[PDB]
């Protein structure tokens, strides 16, 4: 038994995964947001506390930039894991976390400190997240593109090292399609008739109004809580509809799709057209946006662009062998393909391209913790194991000294 | 040509239902299992000529 | 015709300003477990997948 | 394009060869590994008897190997002209903990701190370095340099230049 009952966690922009080392899938997952109702406070974890309706939530994410917010809501949600999913007490078991390519040392030290100390976990060790899903797709120098639901960032690797040079913190994600969304909800003048506040979704046609009833039994909520999950909602409305027109937009092109009848919490269900690929075709280039000029994001090529000509010459064949996707807001339709199209546009044929054949929703959102868990399965990796006991003599401080 | 110093592979049939296999070969596995991978190729429907045509 | 404007063209290109990448040149270099563990995490990998 | 594992049941025929065979059992007994210095204890689910036997696995501690000055290599035989001790004592540094992959000491190298100095100018200091060493105790910057700054030319070569190069070259 090469391996020990290690666990391992994933934590990405749009929710939180984990499960045991050496699994095919992590065990559970839940949304990355918690609800808190102000008064030990109450806090609403997982679904049957946070979307299901309550009073006075503020959901609150512990999460930014890929930075640590909230360290109790940290510890709380740990908790909450290990009671109501694990069950059991990793001290006995050791564990270890990715980490983002800019988090802080000292977060980093008071995250390690409060695991060995609190947690008395056995063991632990830290990785950027980028690398371990490299290791996913068993690479060693490559480019990793995610669109989490927070930024779409691009992150070299080399040797399975990370270049610190080749981040990019674009803005667009799955908030950018939210707003997306908002805007197309504006120009065509839909509400958001969350589905808790329906009692019953009576029938109703394409353009009927909107036909429900309420459940008196509601005690009001707070504008974020409910905002997000109303975001949740337009989240699925977006996966119903995702695509991208795989060349050159134009509207009537668009428009030639079957307007998709698509359903929402009041019954009410119109079809959509033309708009669901207006809206993504900017994501390849914000210059091109109709309305809004956004020009400080790179589109798509520009991105590949950027981060290809950064690094240097002689690897840059290595990273071309390479593509890899990632990330809650890569559900997107029509991604791989078109983001291929304008490379063998952009992309000079200088250089061999090669991209990494993964789309299932398994493979292109947890590759990082697939790869997490290919690690923790190695036979060898158990030297570079980090000791409580180290940790116990020289403090926090031994992560500078073993980590650099 | 492409230079691929691991994915060598080839052809062959089996020993009691024989029958061409396409591009195959074995590979150590956990356990000290080994397992025979058989590969997709450019004539991965076409796998059987025989007499080399 | 096409053999005097080849040369002058590639002449006056490749003379210093074309390919003519004679190569890098070779150094030693010793190793350490990083063959060894990216050999057993490609192997490992490939098996799972 | 799937993979069949080794089958040993295949069918009920194998009564007999088990009563006499016991089944070595398996515990799930601590250790240690020597590559760990502290020698952690951990866990393997070996068969009993295989109890105590080393780390079969610490074998390959294999590592990459740098030098060390102490008050006079830096001002006698490997005496300094551009670095100070410091400079070369990190670039050693770097070196030992990254297994002399200079791409990566480089990019992971102060530039601020210490001298601004291309990866190919730590490359060739090093290169002084351990030579004067080696020399005294017992590689080609300037034509790579200009390799690469060729390289990179013709990497930049606008695509549609390269096209009628390589058209050229072709039409030969």
């Amino acid at each position: 038994g090469d391996e020990v009952g290690a666990l391992v966690f994933d934590i990405g922009s749009y929710t939180v995964r984990a499960g045991y080392a050496g699994e095919d899938c992590p065990k559970v997952d839940f949304p990355t947001a918690i609800g808190m109702v102000v008064e030990g406070p109450t806090y609403y974890i997982d679904t049957n506390a946070l979307r299901v309706p309550r009073e006075n939530m503020e959901a609150i994410s512990p999460l930014k930039n890929g930075m640590v917010e909230d360290w109790d809501s940290f510890q709380a949600i740990l908790d909450h894991t290990y009671k109501m999913h694990v069950k059991s007490e990793a001290s006995l078991h050791p564990v270890l976390m990715s980490e983002a390519p800019w988090n802080t040392r000292a977060k980093r030290e008071k995250l390690t400190e409060l695991m060995f100390e609190h947690y008395n976990i056995p063991a632990f060790f830290l990785c950027k997240t980028a690398v371990l899903t490299a290791f996913a797709n068993g690479r060693s120098t490559g480019l990793i593109l995610d669109s989490g639901a927070t930024h779409t960032t691009a992150i070299p690797v080399h040797d399975g090292y990370v270049l610190q040079q080749g981040i990019v913190k674009s803005p667009l994600a799955g908030d950018f399609i939210t707003m997306q969304c908002r805007e197309l909800f504006q120009e065509m003048n839909i509400e958001l008739v969350p589905p808790y506040m329906i009692a019953s979704k009576e029938a109703v046609r394409e353009g009927s109004p909107a036909n429900w009833k309420r459940k008196e039994k509601l005690p009001q909520v707070t504008r974020s809580w409910h905002n997000y999950m109303c975001n949740c909602v337009i989240q699925d409305f977006q996966a119903s509809v995702l695509q991208v027109s795989d060349s050159t937009y134009d509207e009537q092109v668009a428009a030639q799709m079957p307007t998709v009848h698509y359903e929402f919490p009041n019954g009410y269900n119109c079809d959509f057209g033309a708009e669901r690929l207006k809206i993504p075709e900017g994501l390849f280039d914000p210059s091109n946006v109709k309305g809004l000029s956004g020009n400080t994001m790179l589109g798509v090529s520009h991105v590949v662009t950027t981060s290809v000509g950064m690094c240097d010459i002689d690897i840059r064949p290595g990273l071309y062998g390479s593509v890899i996707v990632a990330g809650g807001n890569t559900l997107i339709q029509s991604f791989t393909d078109r983001l291929n199209r304008e490379l063998s546009q952009k992309t000079p044929p200088s250089m061999r391209l090669k991209l990494i054949a993964n789309n299932t929703t398994v493979e292109r959102r947890f590759s990082s913790w697939i790869g997490g868990s290919i690690l923790a399965s190695l036979g060898t990796f158990q030297q570079m194991w980090i000791s409580k006991q180290e940790y116990e003599e020289g403090g926090k401080q031994c992560v500078e000294r073993k980590c650099p | 040509g492409l230079g691929d110093v691991r994915y060598r592979y080839c052809l062959t049939t089996l020993t009691v239902p024989q029958r061409c296999i396409g591009f195959a070969r074995r590979r150590v596995g956990r356990g000290g299992r080994v397992l025979l991978d058989r590969a997709h190729s450019d004539y991965d429907s076409v796998f059987h000529h025989l007499d080399l045509e | 015709n096409q053999v005097h404007q080849r040369i002058a063209e590639l002449r006056k290109a490749g003379l210093w300003s074309q390919r003519r990448l004679p190569k890098l040149q070779e150094a030693p270099r010793p190793k350490s477990h990083w063959d060894y563990l990216l050999e057993e995490m490609q192997w490992m990998a490939t098996d799972f997948a | 394009p799937l993979l069949p594992s080794d089958t040993g049941q295949g069918y009920r025929t194998v009564k007999a060869k088990l009563g006499s065979k016991k089944v070595r059992p398996w515990k799930w007994m601590p250790f240690t590994n020597p590559a760990r210095k502290d020698g952690a204890m951990f866990f393997h689910w070996r068969r009993a008897a295989e109890e105590g036997k080393d780390y079969p696995f610490a074998r390959f501690n294999k590592t990459v190997q740098v030098p060390v000055y102490s008050e006079q290599e830096y001002q006698l035989y490997l005496h300094d002209d551009a670095w100070t001790k410091a400079e070369t004592d990190h670039l050693f540094d770097l070196s030992r903990r990254f297994d002399l992959r200079f791409v990566v000491i480089h990019d992971r190298y102060d530039h601020q701190q210490f001298k601004k100095r291309s990866v190919e100018d730590l490359k060739e200091r090093y290169y002084h370095i351990c030579a004067k060493l080696a020399n005294v105790r017992a590689f080609d910057a300037g034509h790579e340099r200009r390799r690469k700054e060729q390289l990179e030319r013709l990497y930049n070569r606008t695509p549609e230049q390269v096209a009628e190069e390589e058209y050229l070259l072709q039409e030969l």
